[PDB]
């Protein structure tokens, strides 16, 4: 029978960090549907609105088996006298499970499926794909801010914000004879590099190298949380006009955004949790990014002509944060696709701006390091807001859930009978 | 138009 | 493109043992369909036909991942330079992989997915459900006849051939106080026993305790080979009349049975093997089984009246091979459901028979032991056939397979080009 | 009619 | 759906 | 389907 598991949510977090806003434990065989409707607000910013932030709300299903593996299987089999499922440990702070959208129990411990569940959802859909998994054991092992506000999500695809995989080959040797090459061996050489290149660029995931075989893999083959629903939108608001002697001609942008998310009814195969997370981000607009062709001094035929034959046939080009940013070290490199500068265009911000707080732009220079300079650098948004004890953004939503089960009943459980 | 960004899969 | 992977099969095996008759390695994304058509013959029997044997042909799909686990995942990811997949070891005999319907390579080793694949298919669909898994490591670890002709399948459900689970509780104590019982605790006591009883009788399998929750589990949740197709039939033939001076009035039953099996087209999600196995069995007709009520001496009200209230409300009854077989020890026990003797009827064979070879019946007495006396006792059929170097049964079938892929081609592979 | 044999699942 | 809270009557 | 065996012509 319909079980109304509705509840209110009073949220808040940083800019480019994934954070759990709601979770509902589900049992095997029940149908789950939710209607999440609220408003998203940003902290008051220092001037008028200039650029809308984009918001992504995700609802996933992670069965317990996925989390406890064989331990869970045995638990279900063993039944009533199964050994209790050991929760996970947390860090000394009421805001020490935040990322799990839950208050750490009185003993500072929490469900592993809440932890691993979360871990599994990031390492499978947010973490850059050449990147290493968050193999955190317990929330007491994750960085303070990773578990306060959540781990950093990736910046919105730019030219410099989506470099080619760093382990990307720029050459490939075939050991040849001293005065002869094997015309047939060469052929083969190319076949192998192909298979390698594909794995590097597109199939870094099993489920991915499979799909290109024309097959399919159940979220049960690779233990990946199942993405049930996804909502995306741009949050906006209005400016407030100051009207006293001193702040007459001054404004403060107020971002109030009504949003809604609908998770269509869903059949829960096994017992598990449904995680609903939010992520607020701004387009990667840096105040000092230059057009590659304008930042790289001598222009050769290969750079300026856009000869099809050329672009379509040479290795990825290794560039530095220096051919894209005005002061940046010659030393911080990344691999780009030849002619990439012709498939795109950076946003452009006049110098008059780079000295102004209140603009949701990237002031600072990138981060020499690949990873870090891709997964967004949240902190470079601290200067955009006024005062804030409600982080960068806060949310007030009413999670209207409806679960259809085969439950006892309230009176038949308390009725020894 | 056609794809551009290639990380080695899907990045949200 | 259609890949004709058709081939002939010349088979032979024992009576109640599972044996692989064909296997086709499949790749991720190909569609597989097969039309197996042939004739099944039994060794020449000593007299005329008396009772038809039933035949079961099975086709299952066991993905490799299921077999090599993470090792396989890595293999696919690693690609071309992945570490080779170690085959399994076998026993010194050209007929040392028989159960795998394959000749052990020159080094007496064979694919693990052929071995484990087989292991997985038995432990999941044939092995009695209270029974322990065949945790054989290598075919060099399984009994000679288990890997010659295949492991023993279970006898066709009889009264004595499908006892209640041996670990079945015949009582349940609730520790009470000395001069009082907790009326509410008692209630609870019953709730727990219920959950226990269910697991014991029907949900000995996770996938099973799940289903009763109203959920579902992918064959990927419990790594079970997927049953694609199942054919069952009764094999028959005709008698041959002897016509010389001495054998005029004598006959020999000739069992020729045309059969066909159709595995509908099937989409192979991932790389794996499709196993096709056969199992030939006779109904469990023993020459000395007696009607429970006629073998148990003093008949009480509970045994003879079939009072609904009674049968519907007391513990399972523990009986011995002695209340069912005419000489059998009082000591070999098994648990039966009260009034089970009224829901059934044994087959009856006149004493004039128990002294006659040529009848596909159970001569010998059961096997004191539960397991053994359920999974069929093949050997008690040796006396039913004449001469035999083609085991108990032989088969000649043409496996018409058709696979649709995205294959290179014969000339484009040998064409360095 | 109704089920009879109970092994603790499915036995082929 | 069905009732839940049970105080021993009606509580406003 | 497509050809397979290649001897260097036709073999009866």
């Amino acid at each position: 029978v319909p079980h109304d598991l509705s509840h209110l949510v009073f949220e808040a977090g940083k800019i480019g960090r994934l954070k759990t806003i709601s979770w509902t434990p589900v049992v095997a065989g029940d149908s789950f549907e939710c209607d999440m409707v609220g408003a998203i607000r940003l902290s008051p910013l220092r001037r008028g609105l200039a650029v809308d932030s984009r918001v992504d709300i995700f609802s996933f299903y992670i069965p317990h088996r996925h989390i406890y593996g064989q331990q869970w299987i045995n638990f279900m089999k063993d039944g009533v006298n199964a050994s209790p499922l050991p929760p996970v440990t947390c860090s000394s702070g009421w805001d020490s499970a935040a990322y799990l959208g839950t208050i750490p129990s009185s003993t500072l411990k929490v469900p592993k499926f809440l932890h691993q569940g979360y871990l599994n959802i990031y390492n499978n859909y947010f973490k850059p794909p050449w990147s290493d998994d968050l193999t955190y054991a317990n929330p007491s092992n994750m960085p303070s801010e990773d578990y306060k506000w959540g781990v950093r999500v990736a910046n919105l695809k730019s030219i410099w914000t989506a470099p080619l995989p760093p382990d990307t080959r720029t050459s490939e040797n075939m050991t040849t004879g001293t005065s002869t090459i094997d015309i047939m061996g060469l052929q083969a050489a190319y076949a192998k590099l192909h298979t390698e290149q594909e794995r590097d660029y597109f199939m870094t995931r099993y489920r991915d190298i499979m799909k290109e075989f024309g097959g399919h893999t159940s979220y049960d083959g690779d233990n990946r949380p199942l993405l049930l629903m996804r909502s995306e939108f741009w949050a906006s608001g209005y400016d407030v006009d100051g009207t006293d002697q001193s702040s007459l001609g001054q404004f403060s942008g107020r971002v109030q955004q009504t949003f809604n998310h609908k998770v269509p009814r869903f059949y829960v195969p096994e017992h598990g949790v449904i995680m609903t997370l939010a992520v607020t981000r701004f387009p990667p607009t840096h105040e000092m990014e230059m057009h590659y062709l304008v930042g790289k001094e001598n222009l050769t035929y290969t750079d300026i002509a856009c000869d099809p034959a050329l672009m379509a046939n040479l290795p990825p080009r290794e560039v530095s944060l220096k051919e894209f940013f005005h002061s940046s070290p010659d030393s911080a490199k990344f691999k780009i696709a030849e002619g990439q500068w012709y498939r795109t265009q950076p946003d452009r911000v006049a110098f008059p701006y780079n000295a102004l707080d209140g603009f949701p732009f990237y002031s600072a220079l990138p981060s020499t390091d690949l990873k870090d300079r891709v997964l967004v650098n949240t902190n470079n948004y601290d200067e955009i807001f006024q005062s804030m004890q409600l982080a960068h953004w806060n949310m007030q939503t009413k999670f209207n859930i409806n679960v259809y089960r085969h439950m006892p009943t309230t009176r038949d459980s308390i009725m020894t009978s | 138009g056609a794809r551009l960004w290639y990380v080695g899969g899907t990045q949200y």
